[PDB]
């Protein structure tokens, strides 16, 4: 709706969206456009707000300018940052393994105060990685995402903790800056035993001022009365030895210590967040450190209002660190800014010192500037940083939620292990800002969350939510974005409250949220603002669960997580029963092709689509075709338009991997039967119609990337070649001249992809080997065979080949002559052992797939595709999955009213224009206003036919299925319908592993785990416990000796199995021999003694 | 606490020579 080509999907929503969903990729683009400060951000901050917009880059550049040594004789000044056009295109970078970047330029002015000369020089800072339209970065060729971090905003926050002993009240205040040491009430720099009074005198304030300013504070006088410090300089000395123990002080150092620590701007960093927080709540000013202690004493006393001695009144109350008013949220632009600031300060060090030893008047902006640390900050931020992640793409939805994710971990925030469950719990202020229903199930719960649908980030880093202000029981069209602080100020009316004519309060009383937040029921009298719509609190994926309101938050969370876990199917059918978001989540993802100008289609090819605008301009779009995604899913796109077609701006020209006709399709609509069936679908297992194989409905493609390089070796140069030292001409049968597999070839496990060879010697062949050489006349070849073969358990067709050669100009790291990448792809039929699931958190493996002949089949002879077990459903509170199973049948078979004569009672509340839909029409039930139970039943009866006028499902959503095995009907009516089930990225082909012998570890001889290494299974501590409880000594010994660590015994056992002899006696585990050696290296003398003869030697 | 702080404390206890003493030594 409101989207030009939007498909027709009827909604049961009884409300009207007053506000379109904002562009939900915005959080990434705005943060970056602020950092680079392009005119797009300029106009934004000019047309509203402050009149001197300072880009993030300029903002950190103001801090540097100027650079002046202690002499002030020279000053190096910076200004005017500039970017050139991007080096290469995104597509070019992903291919060539480079990073998408614009070179940055700066004007550096060096001034000599003695000679009054000026030297102006243009400076090259480095290639500054830019952000794609899609909100990502290309770093060394891989698409990456910078997640936004949650942090404690700089400010003064007070906490009241009851005494562990006396039970008496205590505060306990803290002040956290942008940078510099932190203080707590004066406990400073983690130095206890500090009275808050001794420092108040350290500034030079005499005691009478204490008695004057302290006033009503009793412990304020008793602390100075107990404190033995006499004089302002003597207190600085009691502060000097606690802060700087080991250094005898000086009156010059005693005074500047306090001044330099906080007041001085260089050492103590005033934050715009901190500067704004406390300035209203009450660099660092002496005025500010007094108001701190004043606020505190007037807290423990119990008064709610503090009027500063010269200041303005504010409430005196405790602060909550989990309240979003106090919690940001450093966005990507800022995370980059901070890393740039670090790079400059490291350069300022070399700029300052450089001035001293450089011959004066021979120094220029360049000679003082060395850019190594500045670019290193950026490069070392995108790599190795936890906030910079490889974009998660198996489907557009996964990518779209990766951006919009906010996590509390990372540098500048708490560690995952330390933070308690108080931060993980949902706060009342998360409403409409951070989705409560979406987080990881692992022990990241509550630390990671996704930004809500209508949420929006503030220039200061606080999340805002849209509201519609109400005045005198009338809700206006005014929409005001409020932060958490200003939301606690007012009364938020519930999103759905009855609307009156031109609009006003209808219901006698209004649903409202207080500042508790504590819910309340008051009449229309006292309201100020109302909710923009239901699902403000919900996130994008959460908003995609039909009948969300019917599923417990537990199964909902699982449901959201698993949608982003699905994989694009070849066919990509859209959900029969949807919600609002499917349309707008797919376009905002960027994996769909949208037209930016109204016009008409000149050409449509599988390769590209051109449109002739009414503007006379010509736009074209190249289609992503079978592109391998980060985790190996398929990004293939298909055009949905035809040559003659007219089109409008913002319409959808081509479908992406998971989309159909513009809306997200994460799965297929399947005919479901909820009976338990012969113990096959049991304990969450699922059974499938073989139809889903024959007709490729659950089929999906997959693409693997294989890589090999030819480098320079101390003994020669590696050469890619077709000549392999020992092989039959058969293995080479699929290799071309150069020795790389031919396009379109079929490759099995162990087949050669790229032949390679490396020098070897001196060889010293075994005599038994040199004799066969003489006999069969095959010269021992000069070089070893190191060649690229396909990993165990993999297979497919060769799709494409990429070759980078040093002979060709190309490019490569030093030593690497030639690089060849091979892309293998395969069609994966839905297979027993694959994992499927619905949007409600219902998941299970495929346990069996039956011939379409024997399956529960409707009276039509229409077989059911899936049989889901009845037992898993009732106890899990996911019953929404049964609703959509019913609606699924409705939407598939169509229906009619219900009229005439009149409209029935249930439809009165009311389906509008919904009275009739044809067969196969698609439905939408927005989460928190969907279809309602009454409306389901009324629809459940409707409508024939299969073809013949007979009806296949009753008003209970049940049918009589015939067993395709015995041919007799099933005694009772069974529920059938259509359910939307997704194919998930856990697949049997990837998860099946087996090993007999294989590589062993270097230091320990144990087999090395993981499929890459062909590894074995870990038999762990707990497994050995189980083995010991059984009393199997020989089994336990075996697993721990000749099956892992025993270097002679593992080769003997093999020798025994192949000769059918008895399995020999085990030896000593190599790991134990290693332990003795490691204890010896600690100067621990560890001797293994027998009964005697005393010491035994391990050798 | 720090090892470099420890070494600076001791080298600080000596006194800087002027030109005449350096010649003397």
């Amino acid at each position: 709706n409101s989207v030009p080509g939007a498909p027709n999907r009827v909604s049961f929503a009884k409300l009207r969206e007053p506000l379109e969903v904002p562009g939900l990729l915005d959080v990434q683009t705005d943060s970056f456009e602020w950092l680079v400060g392009s005119d797009r951000w300029r106009q934004a901050a000019i047309d509203r707000g402050e009149e001197n917009p300072v880009g993030g880059l300029e903002e950190v550049l103001a801090e540097l300018s100027p650079i002046e040594d202690f002499s002030g004789s020279m000053s190096l000044s910076f200004s005017d940052p500039r970017f050139d056009e991007v080096k290469a295109s995104v597509d070019e970078c992903k291919d060539k393994d480079m990073t998408y970047a614009a070179p940055l330029f700066v004007t550096a002015e060096f001034i000599n105060n003695n000679t009054g000369e000026i030297k102006s020089q243009t400076v090259f800072m480095g290639d500054f990685p830019m952000m794609t339209e899609k909100g990502t970065f290309i770093i060394n060729g891989t698409e990456r995402v910078v997640v936004s971090q949650l942090v404690r905003s700089p400010g003064v926050y007070f906490d009241e903790t009851i005494d562990k002993s006396t039970e008496k009240t205590l505060h306990s205040v803290k002040v956290i800056p942008g940078r510099g040491a932190w203080l707590e009430f004066v406990r400073i720099d983690r130095k206890r035993r500090q009275p808050v009074t001794v420092l108040l005198k350290a500034l030079g304030w005499t005691n009478e001022q204490i008695v004057e300013r302290f006033g009503f504070s009793e412990i304020m006088m008793g602390t100075l009365e107990k404190d033995t410090t006499s004089g302002t300089d003597e207190a600085l000395l009691d502060i000097y030895r606690k802060l700087r123990p080991g250094e005898p002080p000086t009156k010059e150092s005693a005074q500047t210590l306090l001044e330099n620590l906080f007041f001085k701007e260089k050492r103590y960093d005033l934050a715009r967040v901190g500067r704004y927080k406390v300035n209203k709540k009450l660099t660092l000013t002496e005025e500010d450190v007094v108001a701190t202690i004043e606020y505190l004493v007037r807290l423990h006393e119990g008064q709610t209002s503090m009027t500063v001695p010269g200041g303005v009144e504010v409430p005196v109350e405790v602060d909550d660190i989990d309240h979003f008013g106090n919690r940001r949220l450093r966005t990507v632009g800022e995370l980059i800014q901070n890393q740039i600031r670090v790079g400059l300060s490291r350069m300022e060090r070399v700029v300052r010192e450089r001035m001293t030893t450089q011959d004066v008047e021979a120094i220029t902006p360049q000679t003082l500037i060395n850019i190594r640390p500045v670019v290193a900050a950026i490069k070392e931020f995108f790599g190795t940083s936890q906030l910079s992640q490889f974009m998660d793409q198996n489907n557009p939805l996964s990518g779209l939620t990766h951006k919009r994710r906010l996590s509390a971990l990372g540098p500048g925030g708490l560690s995952r292990e330390r933070a308690g469950l108080e931060v993980r719990d949902v706060h009342p202020s998360h409403y409409g800002r951070m989705c409560p229903i979406e987080t990881p199930e692992g022990p990241n719960i509550g630390l990671i969350g996704s930004l809500s649908v209508y949420a929006r980030v503030n220039p200061f880093g606080f999340i805002e939510t849209p509201y519609r202000k109400v005045e005198n029981g009338v809700v206006t069209d005014q929409i005001d974005y409020l932060t958490a602080d200003e939301e606690d100020r007012h009364v938020v009316a519930q999103a759905n409250s009855p609307t009156d004519e031109n609009g006003r309060f209808t219901e006698d009383r209004v649903m409202v949220r207080k500042k508790g937040g504590e819910v309340e029921f008051v009449s229309a009298d006292q309201v100020d603002y109302m909710d923009v719509s239901p699902r403000q609190m919900v996130s994008v994926a959460t908003a995609m669960i039909p009948f969300l309101e019917h599923d417990d938050a537990n199964r909902a969370l699982m449901g959201a997580n698993m949608q982003r876990q699905a994989v694009p199917l070849v066919r990509s059918e859209a959900p029969l029963v949807g919600t609002g978001m499917e349309l707008r989540a797919a376009i905002d993802a960027g994996d769909v092709v949208v037209a930016d100008k109204t016009g008409v289609i000149e050409e449509v090819s599988a390769d590209y689509i051109t449109v002739m605008a009414d503007d006379g301009t010509r736009q074209s779009y190249r289609l992503r075709k079978f592109a391998r995604s980060n985790h190996g899913t398929c990004a293939n796109q298909r055009p949905i338009v035809d040559a003659g077609q007219r089109v409008e701006a913002g319409q959808v020209i081509a479908d992406g991997p998971c989309t159909q006709n513009g809306e997200m399709a994460l799965g297929k609509n399947l005919l479901v039967a909820i009976m338990p069936w012969e113990g096959h679908n049991y304990e969450d297992a699922i059974i499938l119609s073989n139809r889903l194989v024959e007709e490729d409905v659950l089929t999906s493609i997959h693409i693997e990337e294989h890589e090999i390089d030819a480098r320079d070796t101390k003994l020669g140069a590696e050469e890619i070649t077709r000549d392999i030292p020992n092989v039959s001409d058969e293995v080479l049968a699929d290799l071309d001249e150069r020795g790389i597999v031919r396009i379109g070839a079929e490759v099995r496990d162990g087949d050669i992809l790229v032949g390679k060879v490396t020098p070897k010697g001196e060889t010293e062949l075994t005599p038994e080997e040199r004799l066969l050489r003489a006999i069969f006349g095959e010269k021992a070849r000069e070089v070893r065979d190191t060649s690229l073969k396909v990993p165990h358990g993999e297979s497919g067709k060769v799709i494409g080949i990429r070759v980078f050669s040093r002979e060709d100009d190309d490019e490569l790291p030093a030593g690497v002559n030639e690089l060849v990448r091979v892309y293998v792809a395969q069609k994966r039929k839905i297979s027993d052992g694959d994992k499927l699931a619905g949007r409600h958190g219902n998941k299970g493996v495929i346990g069996k797939i039956l011939p379409v002949e024997d399956m529960p089949f409707l009276p039509d002879g229409t077989p059911v595709d899936i049989i889901l077990n009845t037992h898993g459903v009732p106890r899990r509170m996911n019953i929404g999955q049964i609703l959509e199973t019913h609606l699924g049948w409705v939407a598939k078979a169509g229906w009619n009213i219900d009229v005439a004569a009149g409209v029935p009672d249930w439809a009165s509340k009311l389906p509008e224009e919904l009275y009739s839909a044809p067969a196969d029409s698609t439905v939408a039930t927005p989460v928190f206003d969907g279809a309602q139970e009454g409306e389901l039943a009324g629809l459940l009866g409707s409508t024939l036919p299969n073809r013949d006028g007979e009806v296949m499902v009753d008003a209970d959503g049940k049918s009589t299925l015939f067993d395709g095995r015995s041919g007799e009907p099933f005694p009772y009516p069974v529920t059938v319908g259509y359910m939307y089930i997704l194919k998930l990225h856990h697949l049997v082909d990837d998860k099946i592993h087996a090993r007999s012998t294989g590589p062993y570890s270097m230091i320990t001889q144990q087999p090395l785990g993981g499929k890459a290494q062909f590894g074995g299974q870990r038999f762990g501590e707990m497994e050995c416990w189980a083995m010991q409880a059984y009393g199997a000594a020989y089994t336990l010994q075996e697993l721990l000796t000749i099956k892992s660590d025993d270097t002679v015994g593992r080769v003997k056992v093999y020798e025994a199995i192949v000769k059918g002899e008895n399995i020999p006696e085990p030896g000593i585990p190599e790991s134990f021999k290693v332990l003795l050696k490691e204890l010896q290296s600690l100067c621990l003398n560890v001797e293994v003694l027998s009964s005697d003869g005393a010491a035994i030697e391990m050798r | 606490a720090d090892s470099v702080r420890a070494y600076l404390k001791q080298i600080g206890k000596v006194a800087l020579l002027n030109a005449e003493e350096e010649v003397e030594l």
